[PDB]
């Protein structure tokens, strides 16, 4: 999907997933943006549990 | 990976008994103490070179293993907890070479 | 109480070669004062003419006198058992050393052994501050 | 409050393989993958855990065991339990006090077996004709005084580190031996009766180990 | 995932100091209203990101 | 009334290895008025160069002459069986060693007897009032 | 007492080779302080490079120094009849060698002798409580 | 008068290397009219030939007679302690040593202790007016 | 003085071979009374007849028993790394050898190492006056 918020809350998922308190169960995330130049930088974050595919 | 292989080297030191304060195992017990703990662990991380961790930046400072006893304030710690502190980097790829070609048309042997 | 010379701590760890068992890690005494002997490079120079040197290769050897512990069959210090080893002196300094092979056996009366033990690499402890 | 097994039946595994391992090693805790593994209980795999961790962290704190999958799979086969925090539900004691001492079970069998111990090590002084008073032992008999009773049994407790005790601290004052002619108020003390009071810390094992790891810029 | 049991405890963090504080440096200067930090009061700085706000 | 170093009380039990037969604790007697010696540290350090040592392992000994008891064998004070000593002095200090072991028999004329006993650990009791 | 290095017992059971007559077993006792010797594992190691191992086979060797019986012919003691020995030390070991072949003979002025015995296995029997 | 040669303090530190508490530094006596004497220059010549010498490294030693303390064990007295030793006598003369070692021990009757201390370097304290 | 054989001064500079990494020159000190031995002719003779003499080439030779710095490794003693000695004695004479390279390295306990290196010409330095 292309939603930035349902990429936002799959991305809290796997944060809370590599988390300290409880043991984990390391994964990663694969979604995508597709727009202009702007949009694409715009639609990024600090997220470093996702990798987000710029596509044109 | 290096989180999960770290926990499962670990897994030898459940149960084992152990010797702070002394530190002087005696003639036929199955314990340790900390510096061999350290020791141990160190072998450990120096052996995973090149499949876990870059090759190292001081090994001395880097890897850590403090008994609670001594983390916590006075009359707080609890027997048998430990804290390791490691701090590592993945092994490195390619280079930065700095090509400065240059000809010479004089010759001087 | 730094400065004195002598080993404090000996742990021996067995593993059996026909069932893939751990024994230990046991904790073990000398039976004289004679202490463990190390070397830890791997290619030993030779010298060769005015200035060089011939480098061969070789391994991270160990000496240990060690007092046999009655729990454990004499033969697994005599090479039929995997032994990881590691000393501790008193000045700090802890040599471990793992995956051993006792590589010359010898006759032993039954309560004194000298292993010499034979590894890849020999790690050391190096007492806090190093250079 | 959804578990699959009869529960009788995981509870009974549990206590068979703990009165099955420790019998003859009364020091070991019947915890993790290998020593804590209730072999022919069998569930049905199933991601929802049953306890969340929070309260599985407030019944480790409650003194209550827990127990869990050895093996987690969506649609998977049939996995065995496994316990954690072999303890016991001893959260305070008498005049309500934390202390943490008999904590896990394993330092309640430990304290059983150091109790007898010492029954079968000071039966020898049964007979054994005491002299409290004069404290000399005449040339040719076989007597004994306080002091040299309790030289003989902190000597006992001394050399039983690492197999029953820990790095005992204050000996000098971990163990006292009195006379009942002291003990008891003027005119009824009994010749023969003796008094001890020991303070024995039992072994301690491996634990959390709290790895911190970080990579460097 | 093979870490049930409790015995050992994961804290992958990349950011945790080992070695203290450590060498106290104190640096005087004049800064712009654009800044967020209240003058003539000594803070801790942790990085070079957070400087320019 | 302390200041009076002395011996008040000595007790040993004799047990043989070869019937495993316990015999005491006897009381026993001073023959001369030589006090027993004792050696408590374990190690012994050796003088290195420089302010270092060398620290070997040892034993703790102990030299105890004594009054021969008519009703035991001679031979028990030589070396023919395992000694559990205990000695007690004026001042309260009380030394006690088991799984003692007299280690150089010499030739006794019946009444009085040196033994130099050796164990692995001798305890101390140190009267009221310590470090 | 089991705290003592030393042998206890010695049963040596002699077989005529010409006549298959069985001889013993006969004790026997020590001419000195100097124990006998053992080596159990039959595959002997060798290093060879930078942590690895050259395995070799060979035999369980014992040496035996041991005072002639006046009543076996000395020969028996030196490669011309086979041997069973049985060695038993204080602390409760007890090394059995059957097949035994006295492999190097040497001059012995009639009372002492030195057996050099080498047989396909050595059995060790570990006092009580073993690993 | 400082026309008076003998010792007038003996201060003594031990710390345990085992357990690492310390304790002292506690005043001492001596039990006869014996001194303690020193040797305060590290190296030891050697007689060589036509005059010369052989100039060695070695130790600071230092035999110290005193009277064992009722609140201090005797392991502490015999090699189990490092001790840090001051004492003065009644000209002035102040020598100290600390991280000593007590090298060779001795049987000790209970109440006095004669230790050999070796150490790096001694200091002398030399009552005013010198060279 | 300038009258005693005898070592006063030994500097050595450690070359880590696989980050170049300079170390020292940290000071040593000997173990024993033993006295490192020197050999600068880099060609060695051999009698062939009457009087005549056939000539090889050879290393300049050092030997240097010295004792094991607790912040180094040990391999750095055994041919794991370059090394810079530098030695000077009590008369006056200094030996200089840099590029050094540990040729035979040997089993050490952890504290006395015995370096035996060759390198292409040892310097003298001969106190002043010299023909």
């Amino acid at each position: 999907s292309d939603d930035t918020d349902w990429q936002e809350n799959l991305r809290d998922w796997i944060r809370s997933a590599w988390d300290c308190s409880k043991p984990q169960c390391f994964g990663h995330g694969y979604v995508f943006n597709k727009g202009t130049l702007g949009q694409v930088l715009a639609d990024g974050d600090n997220s470093a549990e996702l990798s987000r595919l710029a596509l044109p | 990976a290096t989180g999960v292989a770290l926990a499962e080297f670990l897994q030898q030191f459940n149960g084992l008994a152990v010797f702070t304060k002394n530190t002087n195992i005696r003639t036929g017990i199955i314990g340790t103490n900390p510096r061999l703990m350290l020791g141990k662990i160190r072998k450990w991380a120096q052996d995973n070179v090149g499949t876990l961790f870059s090759e190292f930046d001081n090994i001395n400072e880097d890897i850590q293993l403090l008994t609670d006893f001594e983390v916590q304030p006075k009359c707080v710690g609890q027997p048998g907890i430990f804290h390791l502190n490691m701090r590592y980097r993945p092994p490195v790829r390619g280079a930065r070479i700095n090509v400065n070609m240059a000809p010479a048309l004089f010759d001087n042997c | 109480c730094n400065k004195q010379n002598g080993v404090k701590n000996i742990l021996i760890t067995f593993t059996d070669c026909d069932t893939q068992e751990v024994i230990g890690p046991i904790s073990h005494e000398q039976p004289d004062d004679t202490l463990p002997t190390y070397k830890n490079c791997a290619w030993t120079n030779t010298a060769l003419t005015n200035g060089y040197v011939q480098r061969s290769a070789s391994n991270a050897t160990m000496t240990l006198p060690v007092v046999r512990d009655l729990r454990v069959p004499l033969a697994f210090y005599q090479g039929c058992a995997q032994v990881d080893v590691q000393v501790e002196k008193f000045d700090g300094t802890v040599m471990t050393l793992t995956e051993g092979a006792v590589v010359e056996p010898e006759e032993s009366d039954g309560r004194s052994v000298t292993m010499n033990i034979v590894a890849s690499e020999i790690d050391e402890l190096l007492p806090p501050g190093s250079l | 409050t959804t578990y699959p097994v009869l529960p009788y039946l995981t509870n009974a595994a549990y206590g068979a393989l703990s009165a099955c391992s420790t019998c003859n090693n009364p020091e070991l805790n019947i915890q993790g993958q290998t020593f804590g593994l209730l072999s022919c209980i069998n569930m049905p795999e199933s991601c929802t855990p049953g306890w969340t961790f929070g309260e599985v962290t407030q019944l480790q704190a409650n003194g209550f065991v827990v127990s869990g999958p050895s093996t987690t799979s969506g649609q998977g086969n049939y996995t065995s339990p496994y316990i954690y925090n072999d303890v016991t539900n001893y959260l305070r004691d008498e005049k309500n006090r934390p202390n943490a001492t008999f904590r896990d079970a394993s330092s309640r069998r430990l304290a059983a077996a150091t109790g007898v111990a010492l029954a079968e090590f000071l039966q020898q002084f049964n007979g054994l004709a005491v002299f409290t008073k004069n404290t000399n032992i005449r040339t040719g008999i076989i007597g004994t005084n306080p002091r040299l009773m309790l030289g003989k049994i902190r000597k006992w407790a001394q050399d039983n580190v690492g197999t029953l005790f820990s790095e005992f601290d204050n000996i000098n004052e971990d163990i006292q031996l009195l006379t009942d002619f002291e003990v008891q108020p003027k005119c009824v003390g009994q010749p023969g009766i003796f008094h001890l009071n020991m303070r024995y810390r039992p072994p301690v094992r491996g634990a959390r180990i709290n790895v911190n790891m970080a990579p460097a810029l | 995932d093979a870490l049930s049991d409790g015995f050992v405890r994961l804290c992958i963090d990349p950011s945790l100091n080992f070695f203290g504080e450590g060498c106290k440096i104190l640096v005087e200067g004049q800064m712009t209203d654009d800044g967020s930090a209240t003058p003539d009061a000594v803070t801790c700085v942790t990085s070079e990101l957070d400087i320019i706000e």
